[PDB]
């Protein structure tokens, strides 16, 4: 479930069934690679570190879902949201409710850092080439990479990571190209082509 | 008392009587009422006639009364031997109290002589150990109620501790009475008897006791 | 402050028994509750059972009769055990400390109430994989400088299982311009990631740049310096 | 003249006591609408000026326990209810095996039954579920209804009220009433200050147990009344001078399915309840109820000696609804257990109490025939306000006697209901042909 | 003065023959469970007034309240006196000893009036 | 038609007062009045005054306007035309010329001309006003006499001596032997003392075959005594039928 709010609006997010009790819910924030934090415990209550920006619905309404409100939304909000379901007419809920992923928008374009680095000299005695194409600092995280050797691209031995945000806008994709030592001298140049939202950044290598 | 009535009256047996009760305007009879009671001395009066000819609750037809401008009167026909009391009238209206009367003795005459009936009593033992001696006699169902006592040491008259009561009327339409005679403990063990005479109408009764036996 | 570590082997054959261990440092084990937490890739964290003092501990319906939890006071430290794993079991286990609530409704008296608990001290977490296969130990291979005023330096670390590996720069004294890379399952199974930091092109010391690479489930410590 | 003769007097004050039919009074305002089970309309309108006559010089022996207003408003309530259910809609289809399961929450109490039933159709049925306190239900071997194996059932219009409003009992022409004013009487014996009314003041028909609700107060001291001390075997009713404050609620907004059994019938049923699962309960103000049970214990030593001890316990056994506190508080009837109430001993010399209720739905007539009623459920959080004014309680005979009595409450007969607003009243005829002798002749 | 109805209860029998119009006034007063309860009592109200007002027609006292008879009052009927019923004792109080008479004396109340009648015809004819 | 019970005869000193109490039963106490009457040696039977207890109203004469006061309890109903009340009297600046026997009275008729008027009385208390102290009474068994020697009667009883203010009576056997009682009256001597005498007249047969105790009360003194006559006389007269 995925709903955006534009940065500086208000924030709405839906987690749980609805309400047949009174309700104790507990809200936690996920980071995208990082451990969940607690946000409000007992419906609306928020214990120190946390800002009065955030507010969950009242346990004392019997029939509606819980809703937690986040106002002035910024782009660190931007992570999981999931709730723990205490009612009084349910059994205790060992496993958290299905969270709510916050899109913070108004963010068009990132640019992204590629570097291509050719196979080291101690690996080449061990009769291994890998070619390894780093990319970060894109948004949003949606790059196909195509290989190159010479003019023409190389088919199988492509290895690539799918993006993955590290707590900001800057995303992470690694690809990989295994060859031969024997392939790596023959070909003059190899590169990364690596296309983002409309553009293309290449990088070439060449042996010594 | 400012009612005044007749200091004493009589009647025979079988007839009727009248009595007065006359005073001073301010208390009879003009625009004053007349009740009458029977007041047997030492017991509770007994309502006879109320709101002038009218008897009370419970009493014979025998009586009657009459209230003139002046006086008030009170018929008893067909005189009974329980009737010769004490009677008492009253002046009263519907808002004033009681003003009672100086009082009437009624003597019903034509009534049966009564011969006394005297007994003397000696010290007692317990009595003889204090010591003291005191004679007792007794005097009843003698009429009419008019006795003196009279006491001897032996055949000689006693001028000191005498003292007799006064006659009272019993239950049985009969008077009684009572003497003492007060004497030290040594003129008891020094006289041969002691005798208590009663005087009446002439004829003297007497009793004697014996310490010597 | 509390500082909760999570350590355990990382790596557990199915139908075995998982061992893990959570070092406390800030508070004793004793005058608070405790609760781990377990989470697979893509989906909602589940709740595994609370620890306490006194006996109190309850386990989760659905893993009741295979976790059996413990506080060992005298190393002031929180245990774990999970025997008969499966392959659903694969999850990034939690250590956090729990407050307890109590949430009145009714009239108190007619034990109308219930008791609700939150965990507001996580901890960093572990990361156990379950399966049949054997322990590869990591391959390092440095990655020469290449390239307007700035240049760039890398390590590289191939054919590893499992996650993860920790990576460090100058043993902890480099974190400007640090990049680690996620790994990438190949079609042999075995992970491989990088990592790369932005120096400026006055890089010739030699300052003797090296990159510390840590492999837990191996105990391989491999350091390996870059030279251009 | 001295000879007198009779002569006759029409309109002399001579009485003597006697039984008629008594007739009601139900003041003006009394505009409520819809139709109460009793006085709405029904009911003669009472004075907007009533009168009383104070009897000076009159003394007149009472009697509560042989009154004959009390036997006609046992029965005249009676009439009223078995008339107020006569046009309702019955539910003998209502007799179905029901299949049933525990109330969705986390002592089970409320059952979710589900069951078959006819719909407007005499074919199809019809699988609508219910919420049946378990009071009601009973199981076999799946559950059924209390009284399907004993009474009839039907259930109450839900036009008509349950809320007792004040009825007056009056006398026809040439009878009267006397009320006993005096502030110390036990309801028996020659009365001192009395007066004649026309009719009674205003009786609100209020059927209790244990506790008498919302009665009258006494006055100066707390007053004790006994058909029979020294009899184990008679009830000892109460009346308090200054009346606890009590509060029942019942925290369950339930809901009103109205399922359709057939043409025209309509069966309200129990829905789904918003909130949580919350019982019934009464509170009494810990405070007012310690004063007022030492002050009625104060009056007891007047009666078994001065330096005693005297005990309070529960309910020993019998029927539901003698041994709890049974009424009715919004439309559905409750049963409080009293074992919090009557928990002290008393020798020669700060919140609220808290009283775990029921609820029940079905009841059956305490006639012990066979004809029970089915109470609609209420909609919503129901909250009463009464007032206690009384006790009815009992004494166990035990055999080592003097030493220190027990007192249990009970109830049962709702003639005591009726007693307890009805000590001060007796009905007597006027028979005004009196014939006198005076010295008056009439003519040749 | 005015006391109410029944107010001379107590009072004696002198003073209460002063209130003997106002316990005469307040002694007419003018399908469903209650319609019926107080239907079946007023029908037993005027009942109970057409009985005594026919015991007071018969008697000649028809149109009267206190009325005189010619009937000799028998000393056995507790042989009271005048200053001593009129002036002591209530209506309450006197009914209860003439309470075994009561029968009794109104047999004899009925044959003086149907003599006067008839007596009172033989009259006029002449 | 009732009955009206006084208190206690007590003996006063002159200056103090007395509360003598009124009993009824029988009656309705608040439908008659309550009449006092006194008399004395000096001057005759002397109304003092009455008192309704139904309103309360009091009249005094004029002899006692400024030295007694009339109170009344409230009526105890025992059924619907008797009841149970009690009147009392408070008579203050007692003289010698007070002493006497004080009588209550109910009233005689509601409504009329003699509603106060007095008619049912009571027993009378006796007061005796002096500065004498009370003396405890003396009683001595009186040998047998003879009465008749060919009637075959006797007569025995007890003597009561020294005793004050005078309220004594005697009985014999606890009320058992009232029969032939003949109690004579005091004797008032010249030192202040009273002194009476009881005989009773019984046959000569009767020796083992009855107990002759007589009961002689002293409430003023709060003494009792229980005398044993003595069944064998002395008397000539008498030996000769034994
Ligand atoms: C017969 O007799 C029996 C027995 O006497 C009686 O039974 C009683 O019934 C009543 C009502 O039926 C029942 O009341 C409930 O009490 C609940 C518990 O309250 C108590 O605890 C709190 C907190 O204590 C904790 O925290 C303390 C630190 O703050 C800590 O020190 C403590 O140790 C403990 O850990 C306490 O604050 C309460 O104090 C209240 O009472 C005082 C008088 O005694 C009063 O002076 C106080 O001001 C205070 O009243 C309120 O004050 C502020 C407003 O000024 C509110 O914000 C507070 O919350 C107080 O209510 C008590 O000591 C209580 O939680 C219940 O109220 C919640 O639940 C109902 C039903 O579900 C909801 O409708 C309410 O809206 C409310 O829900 C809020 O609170 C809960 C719990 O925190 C949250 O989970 C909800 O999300 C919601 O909070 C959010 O929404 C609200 C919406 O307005 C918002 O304002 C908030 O900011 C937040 O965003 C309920 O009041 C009582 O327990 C029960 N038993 C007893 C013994 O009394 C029967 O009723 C009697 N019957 C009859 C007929 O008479
Ligand atoms: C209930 O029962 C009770 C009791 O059974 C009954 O009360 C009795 O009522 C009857 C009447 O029905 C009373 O009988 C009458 O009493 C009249 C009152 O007497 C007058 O005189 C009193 C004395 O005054 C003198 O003394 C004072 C000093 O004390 C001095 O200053 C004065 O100048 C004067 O010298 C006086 O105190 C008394 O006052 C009372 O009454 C007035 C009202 O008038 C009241 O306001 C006062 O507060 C006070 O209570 C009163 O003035 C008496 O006059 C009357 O006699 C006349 O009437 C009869 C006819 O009834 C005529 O035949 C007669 O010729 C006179 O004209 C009559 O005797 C009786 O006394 C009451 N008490 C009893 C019986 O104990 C109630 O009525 C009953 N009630 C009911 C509803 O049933
Ligand atoms: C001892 O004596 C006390 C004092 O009288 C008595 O307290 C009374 O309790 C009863 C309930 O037990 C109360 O009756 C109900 O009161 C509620 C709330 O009243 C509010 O509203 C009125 C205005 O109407 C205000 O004056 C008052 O102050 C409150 O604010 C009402 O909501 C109830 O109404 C329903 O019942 C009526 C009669 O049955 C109907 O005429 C009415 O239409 C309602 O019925 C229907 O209403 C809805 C349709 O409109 C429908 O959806 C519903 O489902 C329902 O079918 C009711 O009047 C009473 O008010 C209390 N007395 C006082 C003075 O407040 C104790 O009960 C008594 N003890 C015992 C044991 O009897
Ligand atoms: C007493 O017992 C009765 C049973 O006899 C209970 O009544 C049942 O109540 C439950 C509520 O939990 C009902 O189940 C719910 O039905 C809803 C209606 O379904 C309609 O919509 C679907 C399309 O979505 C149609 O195909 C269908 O025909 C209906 O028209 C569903 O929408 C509910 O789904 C929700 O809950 C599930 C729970 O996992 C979620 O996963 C869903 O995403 C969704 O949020 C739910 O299935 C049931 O139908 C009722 N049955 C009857 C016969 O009434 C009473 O509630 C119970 N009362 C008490 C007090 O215990
Ligand atoms: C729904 O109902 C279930 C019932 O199964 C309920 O789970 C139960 O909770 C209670 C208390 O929350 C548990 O009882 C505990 O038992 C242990 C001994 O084994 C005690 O040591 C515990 O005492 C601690 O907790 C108390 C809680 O009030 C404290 O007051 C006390 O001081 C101690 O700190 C406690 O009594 C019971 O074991 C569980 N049952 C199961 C099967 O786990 C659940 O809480 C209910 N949930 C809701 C939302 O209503
Ligand atoms: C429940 O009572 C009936 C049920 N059902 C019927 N009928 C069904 N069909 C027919 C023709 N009658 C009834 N008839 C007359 C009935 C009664 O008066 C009657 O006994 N009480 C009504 C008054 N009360 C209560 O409020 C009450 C109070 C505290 C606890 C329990 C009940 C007592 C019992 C009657
Ligand atoms: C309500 O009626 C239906 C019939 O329409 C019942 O369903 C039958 O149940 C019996 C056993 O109880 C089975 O043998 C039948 O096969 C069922 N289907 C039929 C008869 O068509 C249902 O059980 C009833 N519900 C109750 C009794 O609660
Ligand atoms: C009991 O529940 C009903 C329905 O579940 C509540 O009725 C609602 O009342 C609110 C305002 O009070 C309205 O806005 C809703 O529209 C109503 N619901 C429906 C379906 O109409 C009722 O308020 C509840 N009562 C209590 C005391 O909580
Ligand atoms: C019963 O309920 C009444 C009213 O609901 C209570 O009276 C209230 O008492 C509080 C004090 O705690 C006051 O603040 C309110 O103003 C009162 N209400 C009214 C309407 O005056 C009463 O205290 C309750 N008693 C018990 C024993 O619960
Ligand atoms: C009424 O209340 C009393 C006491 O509150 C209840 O007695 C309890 O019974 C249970 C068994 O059901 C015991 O475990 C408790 O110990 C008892 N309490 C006490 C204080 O002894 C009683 O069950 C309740 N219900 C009835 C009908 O009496
Ligand atoms: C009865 O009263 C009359 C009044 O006229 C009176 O003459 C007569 O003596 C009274 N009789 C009795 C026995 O009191
Ligand atoms: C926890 O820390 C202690 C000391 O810091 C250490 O001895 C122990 O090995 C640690 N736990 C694990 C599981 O390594
Ligand atoms: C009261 O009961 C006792 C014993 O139960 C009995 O002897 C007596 O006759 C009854 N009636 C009373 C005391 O008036
Ligand atoms: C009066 O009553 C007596 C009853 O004692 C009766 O014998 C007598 O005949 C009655 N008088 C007349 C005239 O009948």
């Amino acid at each position: 479930t995925f709903v955006s709010v534009a940065p500086g609006q208000t924030a709405r997010i839906t987690c749980g069934e609805e309400s047949l009790g009174s309700r104790s819910v507990i809200w936690y924030q996920q980071r995208p690679g990082q451990a969940p934090s607690l946000i409000i415990y007992n419906n609306n209550d928020r214990p120190s570190g946390i800002p009065d920006r955030f507010s969950g619905s009242p346990g004392s309404t019997f029939g509606t879902t819980a809703t937690l409100t986040i106002t002035s939304v910024e782009a660190g909000d931007e992570a999981d949201y999931y709730c723990h379901i205490w009612d009084s007419r349910r059994p205790t809920n060992w496993v958290f409710g299905e969270g709510t992923t916050l899109i913070v928008l108004s963010q068009p374009k990132a640019a992204p850092s590629v570097t291509l680095f050719p196979p080291s000299s101690e690996e080449l005695q061990a009769n291994k080439a890998t070619l390894v194409c780093l990319i970060s600092d894109f948004y949003p995280g949606a790059v196909t990479v195509a290989w190159k050797a010479d003019s023409s691209p190389v088919k199988a031995g492509v290895e690539t990571t799918t993006p993955s945000k590290q707590s900001n806008n800057k995303y992470a994709a690694s690809s990989y190209l295994s060859l031969t030592p024997e392939q790596w001298k023959s070909h003059k140049s190899y590169s990364c082509q690596v296309t983002h939202e409309g553009s293309t950044v290449e990088k070439t290598v060449a042996p010594t | 008392s400012v009612l005044t009535q007749s200091a004493s009256v009589s009647g025979s047996l079988g007839q009727s009587v009248t009595i007065s009760c006359t005073g001073p305007n301010s208390v009879c009879c003009s625009h004053k009422s007349i009740s009458w009671y029977q007041w047997p001395p030492g017991r509770a009066p007994t309502l006879i006639i109320y709101e002038d000819n009218e008897r009370a609750p419970g009493i014979s037809p025998r009586f009657s009364g009459y209230k003139s401008y002046w006086s008030a009167y009170l018929t008893i026909s067909d005189l009974r031997p329980e009737d010769e009391t004490t009677y008492y009238c009253c002046s009263y209206t519907h808002n004033s109290g009681c003003v009672f009367g100086t009082g009437t003795k009624v003597s019903v005459l034509g009534q049966s002589k009564a011969n006394p009936s005297v007994t003397l009593f000696p010290p007692s033992s317990e009595e003889l150990q204090a010591n003291k001696a005191t004679l007792v006699c007794l005097i009843s169902d003698f009429y009419p109620g008019a006795v003196t006592v009279a006491w001897k040491a032996d055949s000689s008259p006693v001028k000191a501790g005498v003292e007799t009561t006064t006659p009272s009327k019993q239950s049985n339409n009969k008077y009684a009475a009572s003497s003492y005679l007060s004497l030290t403990p040594e003129q008891w063990k020094s006289h041969r008897s002691y005798s208590c005479q009663v005087t009446h109408e002439g004829s003297t009764v007497e009793k004697t006791v014996a310490p010597t036996e | 402050q509390v500082h909760l570590q999570e350590s355990g082997p990382g790596l557990v054959k199915p139908s075995e028994t998982l061992s893990l261990t959570c070092n406390v440092s800030g508070t004793l084990v004793r005058d608070n509750y405790w609760s781990w937490i377990r989470q697979p890739l893509g989906k909602q964290p589940e709740w595994i059972g609370y620890v306490h003092d006194s006996g109190d501990t309850n386990y989760n319906p659905s893993l009741k009769s295979r976790v059996h939890l413990s506080l060992d006071k005298s190393k002031n430290l929180v245990s774990l055990r999970l025997t008969g794993v499966t392959a659903a079991d694969s999850a990034i286990y939690y250590c956090a400390t729990t407050k307890h609530g109590r949430r009145i409704y009714g009239v108190v008296a007619f034990k109308e109430w219930f008791t609700y608990f939150y965990m507001d001290v996580w901890g960093k977490g572990t990361s156990v994989t379950v399966s049949s296969a054997s322990t590869k130990g990591p391959s390092v291979f440095p990655l020469a400088p290449s390239s307007g005023g700035t240049a760039a330096l890398g390590c590289l670390v191939k054919d590893y299982f499992p996650e993860p590996v920790t990576v460090s720069w100058n043993s902890g004294a480099l974190t400007s311009g640090v990049h680690t890379f996620p790994a990438v399952l190949q079609s042999s199974g075995l992970y491989s990631l990088s990592s790369v930091v932005t120096v400026p092109s006055s890089s010739l010391g030699t300052q003797t740049y090296i990159c510390n690479v840590n492999h837990k489930p191996s105990n391989t410590k491999v350091d390996k310096r870059v030279e251009p | 003249a001295e000879n007198l003769w009779v002569t006759v007097y029409y309109g002399v004050p001579v009485w003597k006591d006697a039984e008629t039919t008594l007739f009601c009074a139900s003041d003006a305002k009394a505009e409520t609408e819809k139709h109460n089970v009793w006085a709405t309309h029904a009911c003669v309108p009472t004075d907007p000026n009533p009168q009383e006559i104070h009897l000076e010089n009159v003394t007149e022996e009472f009697n509560m326990w042989k009154n004959n207003m009390v036997e006609q408003m046992h029965t005249d309530i009676i009439s009223l209810w078995d008339q107020s259910l006569k046009p309702c809609v019955k539910l003998t289809p209502l007799c179905v095996t029901l299949q049933c399961t525990n109330v969705t929450n986390n002592r089970g109490e409320l059952k979710n039954c589900s069951f078959n039933m006819t719909t407007e159709l005499r074919d199809k049925k019809q699988k609508v579920y219910s919420l049946f306190y378990r009071l009601d239900v009973v199981q076999i071997n799946e559950y059924r209804l209390i009284n399907c194996n004993t009474s009839a059932i039907t259930q109450a219009c839900p036009k008509v009220s349950f809320e007792p409003i004040p009825i007056h009992y009056c006398a026809p022409a040439g009878f009267a009433i006397l009320k006993c004013k005096d502030k110390k009487f036990n309801g028996t014996g020659p009365c001192p200050s009395v007066s004649t009314v026309q009719c009674t003041h205003g009786i609100k028909p209020v059927v209790s147990t244990q506790l008498l609700l919302n009665g009258s107060l006494a006055e100066e001291e707390v007053m004790i009344r006994s058909e029979n001390i020294t009899n184990n075997a008679k009830n000892i009713l109460v009346q308090f001078n200054t009346p606890v404050q009590i509060n029942c609620t019942r925290p369950n907004n339930n809901t009103r399915k109205s399922i359709r059994i057939g043409p025209g019938q309509a069966f309200y049923a129990t829905g789904d309840i918003i909130g949580d699962i919350r019982q019934a309960h009464c509170n009494v103000s810990k405070a007012t109820w310690n004063e007022t049970l030492g002050k009625v214990v104060k009056q007891l030593r007047k009666h078994f000696g001065n330096n005693t001890i005297i005990r309070f316990a529960n309910s020993s056994g019998g029927d539901l609804e003698v041994t709890t506190h049974s009424f009715n508080c919004g439309g559905e009837f409750f049963y409080c257990n009293t074992s919090g109430l009557f928990n002290s001993t008393w020798i020669s010399n700060n919140d609220s109490i808290t009283l775990p209720c029921r609820i029940k739905q079905i009841i059956n007539m305490w006639q012990r025939i066979g004809q029970a009623m089915y109470a609609p459920p209420i909609q919503g959080v129901i909250r009463c306000v009464s007032n206690i004014t009384g006790l009815i309680l009992t004494r166990d005979g035990g055999s080592t006697n003097s030493t220190t009595e027990t007192f249990r409450p009970g109830g049962g007969d709702m003639r005591d209901n009726w007693r307890s607003e009805l000590y001060k009243y007796k009905v007597v005829k006027i028979e005004p042909l009196g014939v006198a002798p005076t010295r008056c002749k009439r003519r040749v | 003065v005015f006391l109410g109805f029944l107010g001379a209860a107590g009072s004696t029998m002198g003073a209460a023959s002063m209130t003997l119009t106002v316990q005469a006034r307040n002694l007419l007063s003018g399908l469903t469970v209650w319609g019926i309860k107080q239907l079946q009592a007023r029908v037993l109200a005027v009942e109970r007034y057409l009985r005594d007002q026919q015991l007071l027609g018969i008697w000649g006292c028809s149109g009267k309240l206190i009325c005189c008879t010619n009937v000799p009052w028998n000393s056995s009927w507790s042989n009271r006196n005048l200053s001593e019923i009129w002036d002591n004792m209530t209506w309450l109080q006197w009914d209860k000893e003439i309470s075994n008479y009561t029968q009794i004396i109104y047999g004899l109340l009925e044959e003086s009036q149907n003599q006067q009648e008839k007596n009172e015809q033989d009259l006029l004819a002449l | 038609q009732g009955q009206l019970v006084q208190s206690g005869a007590e003996l006063k000193k002159p200056g103090a007062s007395v509360k003598i109490s009124c009993k009824t039963s029988g009656y309705r106490f608040n439908f008659y009045h309550i009449n006092w009457i006194r008399q004395t040696a000096g001057r005759g039977p002397e109304w003092m005054g009455w008192i309704s207890p139904y309103s309360g109203d009091k009249n005094l004469a004029p002899a006692f306007q400024d030295r007694v006061i009339m109170t009344t309890d409230t009526e105890v109903p025992v059924t619907s035309f008797t009841s149970t009340g009690a009147a009392y009297m408070e008579i203050r600046n007692l003289k010698f010329d007070d002493t006497g026997t004080y009588f209550c009275a109910k009233g005689l008729l509601r409504d009329g001309s003699s509603t106060w008027l007095p008619y049912l009385w009571g027993q009378g208390t006796l007061l005796t006003v002096s500065s004498a102290s009370t003396k405890g009474p003396s009683v001595f068994p009186l040998a047998p006499s003879s009465k008749s020697t060919s009637g075959g009667t006797a007569a025995l009883g007890c003597l009561v001596k020294d005793y004050f203010p005078e309220p004594v009576t005697v009985s014999w056997n606890s009320g058992a032997l009232t029969s032939g009682v003949h109690t004579f009256p005091a004797v008032l001597q010249s030192s202040g003392l009273y002194s009476l005498s009881s005989v009773v007249t019984v046959p000569s047969s009767s020796l083992g075959t009855q107990t002759y105790i007589c009961n002689v009360n002293h409430k003023p003194s709060n003494t009792k005594v229980d005398k044993r006559v003595e069944p064998k006389s002395c008397d000539k007269g008498l030996e000769v039928l034994f």
